[PDB]
RNA sequence: UGAGUAGCGAAAGACGGGUGAGAAUCCCGUCCACCGAUUGACUAAGGUUUCCAGAGGAAGGCUCGUCCGCUCUGGGUUAGU
RNA sequence: ACCGAUAGUGAACCAGUACCGUGAGGGAAAGGUGAAAAGCACCCCGGAAGGGGAGUGAAAUAGAACCUGAAACCGUGUGCU
């Protein structure tokens, strides 16, 4: 049976990325979220 | 006088390796190793290392004849268990424990 | 389908009565020394 | 007669084998069950050999296997040359027998009574 | 520069097969390109190449007890002489 | 406790040598058979050292193992097209 | 007139780490040899593991090492039945 969550490099880099994250406001918040957690990956 | 010989961390399940103990019981060296030779199981091979091992100290740090020795004791005790999964029908685990055994063996003559 | 009371120490080991191993052949041999099975190829060979 | 936990053709392709087999070195080692199966086919083969009739010689290719036997001095020879040639000069004067059953130990693996058939 | 592009040399059976004819292989810098390593091993032994070839290799993971780690990036290089030696004791 | 109970998830294997403390299960040989528009041969997506050699299976691999597309200790990927 | 390793921070140790989720996010378990390594030379059984002696030490306390209870559980030997 077909599963979801279909590995894909580019997709993966183009909506969970660093630049991505960092070209809203939103998305900012969450990098500084993880910072003060002290998350070893930020994405 | 006495002489004992043990093996610790056997992977064997102690209620297997204490259906071939109820044989040699109570038995003559001799007897013992020869009914230990004849038996189809998977703990003979082992318990015979063992016997062999508890007749040699007897024979050696105490020098007593070999000839006419009696097995005294012969038990099992139990060792640390291992933690095994596997999986079952839907999305669930069973649990598998892989056993241990503490094998002891005291060989005499009969004579304080 | 499934035990409606768990079982004893007793009635479990009352079960266990009938459950172990037997003791073997073991025909001696006329010249080796060592013990051999019955009606089995070796030096004796039965007897 | 036993079945050896076999499908029919697969029993008949295995007793074809052991019965080859049993006449390349004359001696060898398996299960009690399939022993006492093979032995009353090899006898039969050996039969054919003794009368040495052309009629024979086709019947024997209908069970015999196609192999290579190695002699000395680099002589080779099909399986059925062999059993129309020493084997049938062996055996001449004995009516019956030929096979010979010897009970040894059991397996590790499992605890199947292995035996020896060799021809006497 | 032309003294820190060049890491050390590799001794290995494949060097050493490959060593029966005029071809060498060194450890290079990972940011350095053939062209350099070119300009840079016949100014340092006074001979002639006729080619380089590179090739990259991902970082190894390895481990020794509770303890992760990954080993360093490392860029191979073949030069091949049109005449002469390397005495590589 | 239920219990030495349920289960052990794809093709057909036979014997002879070999190694080893130990072999139905590892290596070599001869037969035999199965897939056969595919359990064949390629390229891409994806995975990221699983690839090769020599040592160990002591744990893991639904049994055994001297090995198990296999796990613990050395090395391997070269482009003006 | 705070806690003393199920307590006190989620974290006394390999902590925002094993792991879990496409993602925001969720989030553990795990302290103690001895005053001093003086960490069992050497012999015997065994393929090894493990053991029996012999040694160091006040004491094996021996590298699943302070004390080591159970609701437990699993055994061996015996006095009455």
């Amino acid at each position: 049976v077909k599963r979801t969550y279909q590995p894909n490099k580019r997709k993966h880099s183009k909506v969970h990325g660093f630049r991505k994250r960092m070209s809203t406001k939103n998305g900012r918040k969450v990098l500084a979220r993880r910072r003060r957690k002290g998350r070893k990956v930020l994405s | 006088m006495e002489a004992k010989a043990v093996a610790r961390t056997i992977r064997i399940a102690p209620r297997k390796v204490r259906l071939v103990l109820d044989l040699i019981r109570g038995k003559n060296a001799a007897e013992a190793i020869a009914i230990l030779k004849l038996t189809n199981k998977a703990s003979s091979p082992v318990i015979e290392k063992v016997l062999m091992s508890a007749l040699a100290n007897a024979e050696h740090n105490y020098d007593m004849n070999t000839d006419e020795l009696v097995v005294k004791e012969a038990y099992a005790n139990e060792g640390p268990t291992l933690k095994r999964f596997r999986p079952r029908a839907q999305g669930r685990a069973s649990a598998i424990n892989k056993r241990t055994s503490h094998i002891t063996i005291v060989v005499s003559d009969g004579k304080e | 389908a499934v035990p409606k009371r768990r079982t004893s120490k007793t009635r479990k080991n009352k079960r266990r009565t009938h459950f172990k191993i037997s003791v073997p052949g073991m025909t001696e041999c006329p010249n080796c020394g060592e013990y051999k099975l019955s009606h089995r190829v070796c030096k004796n060979c039965g007897s | 007669y036993r079945k050896l936990g076999r499908t029919s053709d697969q029993r008949k392709a295995m007793l074809r084998d052991l019965a080859t087999s049993l006449i390349i070195s004359e001696r060898i080692e398996t299960t009690e069950a399939r022993a006492k199966e093979v032995r009353s086919v090899v006898e039969k083969l050996i039969t054919l050999g003794k009368k040495g009739d052309l009629a024979s010689r086709r019947n024997a290719a209908k069970t015999l296997r196609n192999v290579e036997i190695l002699n000395e001095d680099e002589t080779t020879q099909t399986a059925l040359q062999k059993l129309f040639g020493e084997i049938a000069e062996r055996y001449t004067e004995r009516q019956g027998g030929y096979t010979r059953i010897l009970k040894q130990g059991p397996r590790r693996g499992d605890g199947a009574e292995s035996v020896i058939i060799e021809l006497v | 520069e032309a003294r820190d592009i060049l890491k050390r040399p590799v001794i290995t059976e494949k060097s050493s097969e490959a060593m029966a004819e005029d071809k060498y292989t060194f450890d290079v810098d990972t940011r350095v390109n053939k062209t350099q390593v070119k300009m840079a091993v016949e100014e340092i032994f006074n001979v002639k190449v006729a080619s380089v070839n590179i090739m990259n290799y991902k970082p190894k993971k390895k481990r020794m007890g509770r303890y992760q780690g990954y080993t360093n990036k490392r860029r191979k290089a073949i030069v091949t002489l049109k005449e002469g030696s390397i005495d590589l004791f």
